[PDB]
């Protein structure tokens, strides 16, 4: 029997600063106990300063992003050159997503940017369009060895200050882009060492109000 | 939805300083029979461009005619159809990634892994995968079915990343590419000692190779295996 | 849902309706009104897969209602029974059948006379003095083949039917939540309020 | 999940978890349970998030139609037909769905109307939904009043949740609490459960079994 | 898993990663593939981990013992013979796949041997879900009359095409070099090329930064005197 | 019905200078429902440490099979077991019931009373050890506490940096696993005294 | 066929004595010294190796026997009853032992283990 | 698998390819798959390794033993031991095997063991996937009292096409030839072989 | 069978459980008596397959009457329980499992403690305050964490229980016919005969 | 079934068995398997009846009006539509059709379309259950450019073996001869080919 669809694992996080947003993402690319590709992007500039990535099975995910990125094309060409704000490009992507509620594509989707007020954002969808705005989103293979890690030290979760014995909890201070950086490296560092799909290379997409940045660092290759 | 009758086995290719090598062996099977033994599944596009197909030989054929088709319909009402509107290796890949995508959309997949190998027009080399699922991915080293496991491994370790394909030389690249295709002769049980092997340089063009074997092989040492552990006669 | 019951006397017709709506492990509802009127003198009352069974009745009554105005006119029992009928067994060959069965209870005002329908999913119709859909004729019918005659008046009916509720709370492994009742005669349709 | 909705006095007390899990991973703490299909009318989300999700954004669009088209606040009963009529189309198809239609209106006042992917649709008082409904509908029960203070009822339904997040482990994250008017709804903040529990168990004396 | 055996000159080398994995989760980094069934005799393990440590352990007991009883080293045909009778009783439940190897009296040998009991014979051979990227390298490089310095070099490089290539290896080379004549040398981690980079950031909490309910004393000792 | 996640639960072992650390939930429960918030984990016989997550049933049969035979060893031996050793009694014993297996995640813990060394040690469910130096995860959120001491862990803390960095991996492996939680203890295990903590944590 | 001496073959005599015991220590007394001692650093035991024909090669009897890599056994009396003993000891040492722990028995485990055959054939049928 | 043994003049001779798969990976391509049960009684193996290795080991120790008592078996002897093993043991075994041997009273014989556990004589058998595609040519090309080197050509060139077609056959044709001289291992090339 | 229930309060263990048997379609029995005494100060209550669950009470029973008289010495409920669970832990990989769920409450005489263990079919051992099995729990424990005081009365424990067997009535399905309510304290075993 | 065609100096020569089997029993024993699409495009037919006689009758009618329409179609074009019919219906039929065809320009062609619906030129070709048995016969002895007389026992030869074997294949052999000199029918009975 056909099955329409596969697993190219991978790993993607999404994390929302004050002022800044970034996207990044494994650039190992899989199918079973193969590798395919040691560098195939996964994150992506859709223009607009909205940064996406579809991880999960990558047909689909390619597909998703192609739709959304010729949306924001249709968009500009229907509304007077737009700009696509991130909330109206979330619902837009819902949309897409549960146009094929009964042949769904198998990803979990996660996009970045600025709000109008200028505020870092972070959105993730399920893969038939549910969707949420979040601070803090891992997704694919490693997502369950990350997520807890950053509820520790983005969060301060279980962080009390010494001294009260838990009556004070530590106090929510913000982060740089410098300080997420770290936090993200270490995330993958540590996912490469316990998660054999994850690898090779980390490429990482920093949204500012100033545009879209990128950063790629090597990650281990067995 | 279907299931795969007369099938080819891996297609294996490269990256080098000034261009692309791909490769596939001549044996159409048939289950575990060895039944046509004079295929080509290498498929060249224009002078720019080689399509390597694996997988159902019928389907094969269907795409092999769409390919054909394409050619035609680019000089229709195109002056510079054999100029600056030639078909690229990347207009002829995302077509075909295009139609096998679509195709396991509607649960009729086209049963085969595809390589398209070329050069551009600005001198670039084209190296992409395709599948029966619509996956795609770019490597300096690709291969299809057996290959993938046995002589990616083989040609990593010519190309390990992209810093490596400037210092890699066509003449060490196919080396590396003949070896892989003996080894896999020696291995896949649905392989043959024939093959066909092209080379898309952006200097000296495409060069098509058939009728080539696999040579050189090691078989002396079998003589002195005996049995499977105690016999010594 | 679960237990309907209908028994036709002398002068009246009458229902008894569950109020109990189960959603699997818990309880929701024990006040539900498993019924609908079709027309002044004419009741159905109905069980079956959830959703179904309401969007079917509403469907009927909307027809019924429908009828009624184009013709200022209203159908007998008979003839909305016969309707139901062929709505039903048009349905059961349908993509997706409604897992409905009703009990029709209707007052024919030419002819003075109650009237019983039973009806099932697949639409097998039969006019009866006493009826019942699921398991609740193998608890009650033994009492109703005894007890019944054709020249009861209502509150000996309403009795015989006590007495049927009370078995069925007795060795019913369900608790149905008792039942609302509503009696069907030359006056029109109106409701028991304590039972 | 947890989600619960209650009709008193006042109007009616929205109550929900914050939690989404796939399996046993803990995929979210801060899901939005409650959508807000306009300034009105509340819908709870059980079941399918996407189904619950993009279906109740979808009923505010056709209630936003409806009285534009007919110069009228929508009933509450009109409303959830509109969302059972159309799930009731997809029956079959594998819609999941458990939601309570909440709203305020002059000639309703405070109704509540269960709405489900079978194509069922209930009016009633007190409805619970998810995995530890058993468990809210317990306080509720117990407790339940029509002459209930609009603070007490507030915490009657953060309370319900918070029985239901301590036992079933599908339950949890934090409460949100809405308090459905009939010039609208109110919001009442965001409770994490881990706060929550401790300051209740020490406050009401519950809880004697955990050690704190 | 990969693992290879490789003959040579006066002997035979074994070599094997040191990834052991629970589906997609590695387990143990440092995982010791390399089992000695005696002094001399040492086999690598594929498949059910369990087993394979069981068998060897097992099997080597059993050597031990008849290498007593005879007075006599022990051969590597006997531990082959005792682990493929073994394993075909079981019908294949047993999911040890292992690469025997080692030196006797009779000579240096080279065996594998499939889970369901089924064994071969070989100058080269490898096992595990990196073997095809393992068997490339040994197809492409190996030769008749191969030095120990050779032998040890084309074993690792097998080894490293499964670590890097094959998901389901990784970390590190271990070797083993049984001579004729000579003591087995066992090489643990003879290979590195896997060592983490240093983190970014410590993570060390300052000290009350856990929540604590109750603190007591627990009692290891046994009954006190008076 | 897979038998390794009905009742849930976790534990984690740890190495440090001159000291180990383990530590495990207290949740037991039945899929959904939460029934217990006082099942301990971990046991020790003498100063070996030994936590099991998995199957409840076979936790507590397992338990009293090792009190049993640690007993017997003793009384035999004139001595207190050591880690190296029980370690291999663990993995003897599960691999006895290899096609009826006990389901179970083990986790030793301790310090060798002659060379001091300290020792952790990890085995699944048929009794294949795992003995790393750095640390040793089990249960239904194996995934989470390998994601959590992979980032954590450093080697050669002192005791009571130790306690707040196991502490730390626990709760937060805790907290994103629906079968794990109510509760959690944490031992820290020197030469010659061994201190149990119980943590502070969200009952949900 | 099938072993019909199911009862005791050593019995208490009405003196208190157990016959074959004492008998079996008289064969012992025949038997070639062997001694034993211990050092601070070491132990050493030690036993003549009594040639029956110089014909006979003695290096093939093993008079003193490796029973694990830290245990060794010396003996006097009946040779064939030793050869067999020391095959059960090697034996139960790892099944017994190995097999459970991981390591070889201490030395007062595994004399425990000799001694306990010892005893069952002293009351077994 | 392709495996053959042809009878000739002078005694007989056991034919077989060296490959063995797992799937369409090649684990083994030099298997020597003519294996010694006696001096001059050998067999060749089709069907799951575990099972013919199994089984070949226990007609050898048995056929060993026998040989300790009563003297030199017959092949019919060795056959009748193969058969015992495998159809009392039908349910739970796949071998297919063709046994061979060199007496001086019966000289060269052959006799087949497919899967039921049937036994049949025959002057030449075949057997093993590769043999389905041969049946045509080695039926129109076998003569009885060949000669040696007749009859090895016979065998290398009926191999020869079974390899050609079935890819679960492939590597070195080996041969070993049974006649009152001795025992004589033959090892043919695939440069030889494919050209014929 | 169905609802068991368990609380244990200062000074006693009040144990209640259902009185209905139903044998698929119809309620056989709504007086059956779904527990064993096993020593003067020990009672266990029992609930799953049936034919089972009696067969293994009274085997429990029979083995802990035998120790009391070989001894003339009652086992602590610790003890009993212990033994219990090893029992089941036993059965569930025999050739064919006992399918039985059981509470113990007994009343300690040397500790002076009343205590209840809650123990499963596969031998899932756990002391607890309260406790249940089947689906009782979903519905009880929540109206048990908000109203339980280890100083509770034993009439105050009755009244908690009361509410628990009235949240049941309410939300449950199936029609239990109520429970038969036991208590175990320092005087031994007595049944509350108005309930 | 066994069914073949091969090319040679003068044309093409078509043959087949005449055994049409449901299960064990033989419903037809004088089938005629070699079906005319056109004056001289043959075609053998194999798998299921229904379907390859269904394929066939559409191939005439399609040819039929090719011929009406642009005159005479070359035996490429006859196999281009028996596979776009087979392609393009692959999840429906059950089809393994051998089209062989002279033209004056291009001769004797043979083409085989397997079950998938691919194409293949081949100098011969063979098809059908019993084809697995000659293919080392007919590997062995096929020569390019035979004789008639050649030709027609190189097949009687083959189908032969194939009937031999194949208890799927029997009854009578059918030929048809295609050249310039026009359509020859041949039939050769058991008693014949038997003996060979
Ligand atoms: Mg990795
Ligand atoms: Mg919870
Ligand atoms: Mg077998
Ligand atoms: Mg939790
Ligand atoms: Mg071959
Ligand atoms: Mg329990």
């Amino acid at each position: 029997q056909f099955n329409p669809y596969g697993d190219n694992g991978g790993t993607i996080l999404g994390i929302a600063g004050e002022d800044f947003a970034v996207l990044a993402g494994d650039t190992r690319n899989i199918t079973d106990y193969s590798i395919n590709s040691r560098y195939e992007p996964k994150v992506f500039d859709c223009g607009d300063n909205i940064v996406m990535s579809a991880n999960g099975f990558a047909a689909d995910g390619d597909a998703l992003v192609k739709r959304f990125k010729n949306s924001v094309k249709w968009y500009h060409f229907d509304h007077n050159d737009k700009k696509l704000s991130i909330n109206s490009a979330a619902r837009n992507i819902q949309h897409l997503l549960y146009g094929k509620r009964f042949f769904p594509y198998y990803v979990h989707t996660i996009i970045a940017g600025l709000d109008e007020d200028g505020k870092g954002a972070v959105y993730s969808f399920d893969p038939v369009g549910s969707y949420e705005r979040e601070q803090c989103r891992a997704g694919g293979a490693a997502a369950s060895l990350i997520m807890p890690f950053l509820d520790n030290q983005v969060n301060f979760k279980n962080q009390y200050e010494p001294g009260t014995n838990g009556k004070v909890k530590k106090p929510l201070k913000y982060l740089s882009v410098e300080e997420v950086i770290k936090l993200v490296r270490d995330s993958f560092t540590s996912a490469t060492e316990r998660h054999i799909q994850v690898g090779d290379g980390l490429e990482i997409l920093i949204v500012t109000k100033d545009g879209v940045r990128k950063e790629f660092y090597e990650l281990k290759r067995d | 939805t279907q299931q795969p009758i007369v099938t080819g086995t891996s297609v294996i290719s490269m990256k080098y300083d000034n261009g692309v090598i791909i490769a596939a062996d001549n044996l159409g099977s048939y289950g575990s029979l060895l039944r046509f033994n004079g295929v080509e599944r290498l498929i060249p596009v224009g002078d720019n461009t080689v399509v390597g197909i694996s997988g159902d030989i019928s389907d094969m054929q269907h795409i092999e005619r769409l390919l054909k088709d394409l050619v035609t319909e680019n000089a229709y009402d195109n002056p510079l159809a054999d100029a600056e509107e030639a078909l690229e290796p990347s207009y002829i890949f995302e077509y075909l990634a295009t139609v096998m995508y679509q195709r396991r959309s509607k649960m009729n997949p086209l049963w085969n892994a595809i390589i398209v190998a070329g050069v551009q027009s600005n001198g670039d080399q084209f190296l992409r995968y395709v599948n029966l699922l619509g996956v795609t991915y770019s490597s300096p080293t690709l291969a299809t079915g057996f290959g993938a496991h046995m002589a990616n491994p083989l040609l990593r370790k010519v190309v390990d990343r992209e810093s490596d394909i400037p210092k890699t030389t066509v003449q060490v690249a196919e080396e590396a590419i003949v070896n892989a295709m003996r080894v896999l002769y020696y291995r896949d049980a649905r392989s043959s000692r024939n093959f066909s092997l092209a080379i898309i340089d952006k200097n000296t063009g495409l060069t098509f190779k058939k009728n080539l074997q696999v040579e050189n092989m090691k078989w002396d040492f079998a003589k002195d295996i005996k049995g499977y552990g105690t016999q010594k006669i | 849902m679960d237990i309907i019951l209908g028994i036709r006397v002398q002068d009246s017709v009458i229902l008894a309706s569950s109020k109990a709506v189960t959603r699997g492990i818990s309880v929701l509802k024990d006040s539900d009104d498993k019924t609908r009127q079709l027309s002044p003198h004419t009741l159905m009352s109905f069980a079956g897969e959830a959703g179904d069974t309401v969007q079917f009745a509403e469907y009927i009554q909307a027809n019924i209602q429908l009828y009624s105005i184009r013709e200022d006119y209203e159908l007998s029992p008979q003839a909305v029974s016969s309707f139901v009928r062929q709505e039903l067994a048009k349905s059961i060959r349908s993509r997706r059948p409604y897992q409905v069965n009703v009990l029709i209870g209707g007052y024919d005002k030419k002819k003075n006379k109650p009237e019983l329908y039973q009806i099932d999913y697949l639409g097998t119709k039969v006019e009866l003095p006493y009826g019942a859909h699921g398991y609740s004729g193998f608890y009650t019918f033994s009492l109703l083949d005894h007890h019944y005659r054709p020249d009861m008046t209502t509150e000996e009916g309403l009795d015989l039917l006590k007495l049927c509720v009370q078995e069925l709370e007795k060795r019913m492994p369900m608790d149905f939540k008792g039942v609302i009742v509503k009696i069907v005669d030359k006056d029109g349709i109106r409701q028991v309020d304590d039972f | 999940t947890t989600t619960l909705a209650f009709r008193f006095q006042g109007g009616i007390i929205v109550a929900v978890d914050s939690r989404a899990t796939a399996g046993n991973w803990v995929a979210s703490q801060t899901v939005k349970k409650v959508i807000e299909i306009n300034p009105f009318l509340l819908g709870t989300m059980a079941g399918g998030t996407a189904d619950c999700q993009f279906w109740e954004t979808w009923l505010g669009s056709q209630c936003r139609l409806h009285e534009l088209r007919e110069k009228e606040r929508i009933s509450v009963a009109a409303a959830s037909k509109i969302l059972s009529n159309l799930v009731y189309q997809y029956k079959g198809a594998g819609l999941s769905m458990g939601t309570m239609i909440c709203g305020y209106t002059r000639k309703e006042g405070p109704t509540i109307y269960y709405v489900d992917s079978d194509g069922t649709r209930l009016k009633g008082d007190i409805f619970c939904v998810g995995s530890g409904q058993t468990f809210a509908y317990g306080v509720l029960d117990s407790n339940y009043k029509w002459d209930l203070s609009v603070e007490d009822a507030l915490y009657l339904g953060k309370r319900s949740i918070l029985a239901a997040a301590h036992r079933d482990a599908y339950s949890g994250g934090s409460v949100n609490l809405y308090h459905v008017t009939e010039d609208g709804w109110i919001y009442h903040g965001n409770h994490d459960v881990g706060e929550l529990f401790w300051k209740v168990k020490e406050e009401e004396g519950s809880f004697n079994n955990v050690i704190g | 898993t990969t693992i290879v055996g490789v003959k040579f000159n006066n002997g035979v080398v074994i070599a094997a990663d040191t990834r052991s994995t629970q589906g997609p989760i590695v387990a143990d980094k440092n995982c010791a593939k390399l089992h000695r069934i005696s002094p001399k005799i040492w086999c690598a393990g594929a498949g059910t981990a369990a087993d394979t440590e069981a068998v060897t352990q097992l099997i080597g007991s059993n050597i031990e013992l008849h290498s007593l009883y005879t007075s006599r080293e022990p051969r590597v045909v006997s531990a082959l013979q005792m682990l493929k009778q073994h394993l075909f009783k079981y019908q294949g439940h047993i999911g040890a796949y292992l690469i025997v190897a080692g030196v006797d009296p009779t000579g240096s040998h080279l065996f594998s041997i499939h889970a369901h009991g089924s064994t071969d014979v070989g100058y080269y051979l490898s096992l595990g879900s990196g073997s095809l990227a393992a068997m490339a390298v040994l197809e492409s490089h190996w030769k008749q009359d191969l030095t120990k310095e050779e032998a040890i070099k084309l074993a690792s490089d097998a080894i490293q095409a499964g670590i890097w290539n094959d998901l389901g290896s990784g970390s590190n080379v271990d070797v083993c070099v049984m001579e004729i004549g000579k003591d087995a040398e066992y090489l643990r981690n003879y290979l590195t090329p896997n060592v983490r980079e240093e983190k970014q950031k410590s993570y060390k909490f300052p000290r009350g930064t856990t929540a604590v309910l109750k603190e007591s004393i627990v009692n290891i000792c046994d009954i006190q005197e008076e | 019905s897979d038998p390794s996640s009905i009742n849930g639960g976790i534990v984690v072992a740890m190495t440090g200078k001159d000291c180990v650390a383990i530590a495990c939930d207290l949740r037991l429960g039945s899929q959904s429902l939460g029934v217990s918030n006082k099942f301990e984990k971990i046991f020790h016989y003498g100063h070996v440490f030994l936590g099991i997550t998995g199957l409840a049933t076979d936790v507590t049969t397992l338990n009293e099979m090792f009190r049993y035979k640690t007993n017997l060893y003793k009384l035999k031996e004139e001595r207190a077991i050591e880690p190296e050793t029980f370690t291999q009694l663990v993995s003897s014993s599960l691999y006895e019931r290899r096609f009826g297996p006990y389901f179970v995640g083990p986790v030793v813990a301790g310090i060798n009373s002659k060379s001091g060394k300290p020792f952790i040690a990890g085995f699944d469910l048929i009794g294949c050890i795992d003995e790393a130096k750095d640390f040793i995860v089990s249960g239904t959120a194996s995934d989470q506490l390998f994601g959590m001491c992979e980032s954590l862990y450093e080697p050669n803390l002192e005791p009571e940096d130790l306690f707040e960095t196991i502490s730390q991996a626990l709760l937060n492996a805790a907290d994103r696993d629906a079968l794990s939680g109510w509760g959690a203890v944490v031992y820290i295990i020197k030469k010659d005294e061994v201190v149990k903590r119980y943590l502070k944590m969200r009952q949900d | 066929m099938t072993d019909r001496y199911s009862f005791s073959l050593t019995t208490f005599s009405p003196s208190g004595k157990l016959g074959q015991i004492d008998y079996a220590l008289t064969a012992v007394k025949q038997g070639v010294t062997s001694l034993g001692i211990k050092a601070t650093n070491g132990v050493v035991i030690a036993t003549e190796k009594k040639s029956s024909s110089p014909l006979a090669m003695s290096e093939t009897l093993s008079k003193v026997s490796l029973l694990t890599p830290d245990i060794g056994a010396v003996y006097s009396g009946m040779g064939p009853d030793y050869r067999v003993l020391v095959d059960k000891s090697r034996k139960v040492a790892h099944t017994s032992y190995k097999r459970i722990y991981g390591e070889y028995p201490p030395t007062k485990l595994l004399v425990s283990e000799v001694a306990k055959i010892m005893q069952e054939a002293t009351q077994s049928g | 698998t392709s495996i053959m043994a042809v009878t000739f003049k002078d005694g007989v001779i056991l034919g077989a390819d060296s490959r063995t798969t797992t799937g369409a990976y090649i684990a083994n391509r030099v298997t020597d798959k003519l294996t010694r049960v006696h001096d001059k009684i050998w067999c060749c193996r089709s069907g799951s390794a575990a099972d013919t290795q199994a089984i070949a080991d226990i007609v050898q120790y048995h056929l060993e033993l026998y040989t300790s008592q009563y003297g030199t078996p017959s092949t019919e002897t060795a056959a009748s031991v193969f058969k015992e093993l495998c159809y009392e043991n039908k349910d739970n075994l796949t071998a297919g095997i063709i046994v061979a041997g060199y007496d001086d009273k019966n000289k060269g014989e052959v006799y087949t063991i497919p899967l039921g556990g049937s036994v049949h004589k025959l002057p030449y058998a075949i057997a093993g996937s590769g043999s389905t595609f041969i049946y045509g040519y080695c039926d129109k090309n076998f003569r009885e009292n060949m000669s040696k080197e007749e009859t090895v050509d016979f065998i290398k060139h009926s191999l020869s096409q079974a390899i050609k077609w079935d890819g679960s056959s492939g590597g070195v044709i080996r041969m070993v030839v049974l006649t009152a001289a001795g025992v004589e291992r033959l090892i043919f090339y695939p440069d030889e072989y494919e050209q014929l």
